[PDB]
RNA sequence: CUCGGAGCAGAACCCAACCUCCGAGCAGUACAUGCUAAGACUUCACCAGUCAAAGCGAACUACUAUACUCAAUUGAUCCAAU
RNA sequence: CCGAGCCUGGUGAUAGCUGGUUGUCCAAGAUAGAAUCUUAGUUCAACUUUAAAUUUGCCCACAGAACCCUCUAAAUCCCCUU
RNA sequence: GAAAUUGAAACCUGGCGCAAUAGAUAUAGUACCGCAAGGGAAAGAUGAAAAAUUAUAACCAAGCAUAAUAUAGCAAGGACUAACCCCUAUACCUUCUGCAUAAUGAAUUAACUAGAAAUAACUUUGCAAGGAGAGCCAAAGCUAAGACCCCCGAAACCAGACGA
């Protein structure tokens, strides 16, 4: 119940999903030292990790392939005009 | 008194089935999904010819591992320890 | 010289070896499968 | 085929594979074609010149007369002027 | 027959074929038996190699 | 007989009113895809079972990143119907090395960088 | 009841029915349709079947001449005749 | 209890046919055809399983694959990139 | 399916054999069945002492008795304060494209009753251009071990006996 307007707020659809009431930790000791992290949450900090790593790779391989294409072009205009250059020209025309 | 000749949902004749109002409704939200879908495939990001070896160092690398993986197979090393350990069976006390 | 002396004097701190700590070598006795129970019953392939 | 015979209790040999086909001792076995000596006016050079030739098996076909032959057949052999003792070993052979 | 700290052999062997490969060969050691086996022909490479050390 | 189906590319070509619906921008095309897959593999032809173990999307409502390439469009091509596609959105840039491990992937498919699960102070 | 062509099977291959049609169990011309040998095809296996450069030997400086024309035009092993 | 007695022996006759086939746990696993007195079965392929070797497999960009002919079909083959 | 040829060991009084549905059929070829040839069983259980018989306690299958039964349903499960009431659930094996199937087998208990091995290959030791305790194999082989191959059933055929 109530999927669809948790997603028109930018949460997840599942309450279960990102949020403080998962991701934080359920409990901790009564003197205030901070409980070990829970283990799903350590399983979802890996996950988001790769995830994140996957992102910045794939990122990077499309600006390095579009440099390399922008870098052939370039390289294939200068050919050009290189051969452009002769002898001069002569018998009729000299 | 109403039977359906044979069985229902097969043959020549069917007991007839009749499309609801939320059974349109499901039809539709997934028609929309795919609608968007559409969208998003039609802006690609670089050419055909720019996407050309972009990511062919990588898949290189990729399968080099795979190779390495299946040719490195061998029987595990035999250690006197794990023999000598058997021994172990028949301690007693003093 | 880790082979020959280290095998030896590790053998002294072990119980004397019988006939009731004997065992093949691994991979030697391949086990043996006899028409019984719910995987190999039946009928019995 | 006969796994255990009745006097010796040894398996033997089916001689009929015996007087059809050659076993090299890299386990190779060759053969002749089938109908090879029939109706040779009928058939032309091409296709006659391909009936004399002596032609190796497949891997079951090589199998199975292994199982029909007893270990005897499989012994190597030194056979003086063997015309295949060339052909009883491979060479620059991978996988 | 190999006597001793046949791990020692192996660090050898492994320095010794990895320029031939051009990667780390796969051995395996039986300190039970003393044998090393490894993945690969290089009997006339080790037995000179072997002759060369003393043995 | 039920073969393959060739889209035509002209079901591809988005209209100026389909960019005003989606907010998307012609001119600066999203870099990276959502793929989520939403419907299941059974009861679909073989081809499109092998696709969906190729694009990583073996397990429903978990979200892969592809890259907005012809290659992996063609693929997601095939199996649109079975799949929600959304541009991958960074408020916040690309995360970097100190802050990759509290990156979190929205609902609206915006990855943030920095994720303190609090409330804001606004 | 075996073999070949066409439709079904529209475009690589393949694909059934006591399905729809037409055929084959030869003939003719050569007498190098001599020998040998890379690499291939293959009737969904096997058996069988098919195409072949180079080379040897011929032919040849007129002969769409170099594995005849032709779609099928056919039968394994044992054995028998010599 | 005779389309040819009964008992014993050959005899544990043979049966492509029917029935049955005994502890626990896990894993991989549904498969074009060909031949056959053969279609209630087998053998070879195909598929499946295990072990092993080393290297591309799948998905696929252009370019490319027939005339004769009425359906100017959905598609396929080939195929780098990814 | 040979042969020439080859050529060894050989100290009865033992058992990783059975223990009353086993081991011989056997307490016995008896009882019983058949004109005959022939077929062919079942079972026993105290203790040192029965010239200790008021002895040797007890608990254990099916079947019953102590103690019939209360709406409703493969007879159970989730449960529940509570047996039932509520909710959920079409026995099993075999055989099949597919069985709650109104297809097969099964009243039930106890006991008995069904996977035997070469060819290579694999795995683990030994030795190594040699291996093997004459033979055999060998272009890393060879020797040794481990590991794969069921039960019941015809109508028949034949030989020799016994029967009007
Ligand atoms: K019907
Ligand atoms: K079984
Ligand atoms: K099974
Ligand atoms: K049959
Ligand atoms: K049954
Ligand atoms: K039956
Ligand atoms: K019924
Ligand atoms: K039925
Ligand atoms: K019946
Ligand atoms: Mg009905
Ligand atoms: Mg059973
Ligand atoms: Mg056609
Ligand atoms: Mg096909
Ligand atoms: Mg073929
Ligand atoms: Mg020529
Ligand atoms: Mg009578
Ligand atoms: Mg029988
Ligand atoms: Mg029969
Ligand atoms: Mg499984
Ligand atoms: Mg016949
Ligand atoms: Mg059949
Ligand atoms: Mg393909
Ligand atoms: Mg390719
Ligand atoms: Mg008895
Ligand atoms: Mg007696
Ligand atoms: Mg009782
Ligand atoms: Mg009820
Ligand atoms: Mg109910
Ligand atoms: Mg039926
Ligand atoms: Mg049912
Ligand atoms: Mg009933
Ligand atoms: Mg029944
Ligand atoms: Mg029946
Ligand atoms: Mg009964
Ligand atoms: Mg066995
Ligand atoms: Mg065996
Ligand atoms: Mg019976
Ligand atoms: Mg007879
Ligand atoms: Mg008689
Ligand atoms: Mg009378």
């Amino acid at each position: 119940a109530g999927g669809q307007w948790r997603l028109q707020q930018g949460l997840a659809a599942n309450p279960s999903g990102y949020g403080p009431l998962t991701e934080l930790p359920d409990w901790s000791y009564a003197d205030g030292r901070p409980a070990p992290p829970m283990k799903g949450q350590l399983r979802r900090k890996a996950e988001r990790e790769t995830f994140a790593r996957r992102v910045v790779l794939l990122s990077q391989e499309m600006d390095a392939g579009l440099q390399a294409w922008q870098l052939r072009q370039q390289k294939l205009q200068e050919e050009q005009r290189k051969q452009e250059n002769a002898l001069k020209p002569k018998g009729a025309s000299l | 008194r109403g039977r359906i000749p044979g069985r229902q949902w097969i043959g020549k004749h069917r007991r007839p089935r009749f499309v609801s109002l939320r059974a349109k409704q499901n039809m539709i939200r997934r028609l929309e999904i795919e609608a968007e879908n559409h969208y998003w495939l039609s802006m690609p990001y670089m050419t055909r010819e720019q996407e050309r070896g972009h990511a062919a160092v990588r898949r290189r690398e990729a399968f080099e591992a795979i190779k390495a993986a299946a040719t490195s197979k061998f029987p595990p090393h035999r250690f006197i320890a794990d023999q000598l350990d058997h021994l172990n069976v028949t301690k007693k006390w003093s | 010289q880790g082979g020959g002396a280290r095998a030896l004097d590790l053998l002294r701190g072990l119980p004397r070896v019988s006939l009731a700590n004997l065992k093949p070598n691994p991979g030697s006795k391949k086990p043996e499968r006899r028409p019984r129970g719910r995987r190999r019953g039946r009928k019995c392939g | 085929l006969t796994y255990f015979s009745a006097r010796k209790g040894k398996r033997k040999t089916v001689k009929a594979v015996i007087d059809r086909f050659l076993r090299l001792h890299c386990g190779l076995w060759v053969r002749r074609k089938a109908g090879y000596k029939k109706k040779l006016w009928k058939k032309t050079p091409a296709r006659k010149k391909r009936l004399r030739e002596f032609v190796f098996c497949n891997k079951t076909q090589s199998k199975l007369l292994d199982k029909m032959t007893t270990s005897f057949w499989k012994r190597r052999n030194w056979y003086v002027d063997d015309p295949y003792q060339k052909y009883h070993d491979r060479t620059n052979l991978k996988v | 027959k190999v006597e001793g700290d046949i791990w020692a052999l192996q660090k050898d062997v492994e320095d010794f074929l990895s320029p031939l490969l051009g990667k780390t060969p796969v051995t395996q050691v039986n300190e039970v038996t003393g044998t090393l086996r490894i993945k690969g022909y290089f009997d006339q490479e080790l037995k000179a190699w072997l002759l060369e050390k003393g043995f | 007989k039920f073969t393959r189906s060739r889209i035509p590319e002209k079901v591809f070509q988005a209209s100026p009113e389909d960019h005003e619906k989606y907010g998307g921008d012609p001119q600066n095309p999203h870099k990276l895809h959502i793929v989520t897959r939403i419907k299941s593999t059974r009861r679909r032809p073989y081809w499109e079972k092998d696709i969906i173990k190729m694009l990583g999307l073996e397990k429903a409502h978990t979200p892969q990143v592809h890259k907005n390439i012809p290659s992996v469009n063609a693929k997601l091509k095939v199996v649109k119907h079975l799949i929600r596609i959304k541009p991958l959105k960074l408020p916040q840039g690309l995360p970097a090395e100190e802050n990759m491990s509290n990156t979190c992937l929205k609902s609206t498919g915006e990855l943030v960088v920095q994720w303190h699960l609090k409330p804001v102070e606004q």
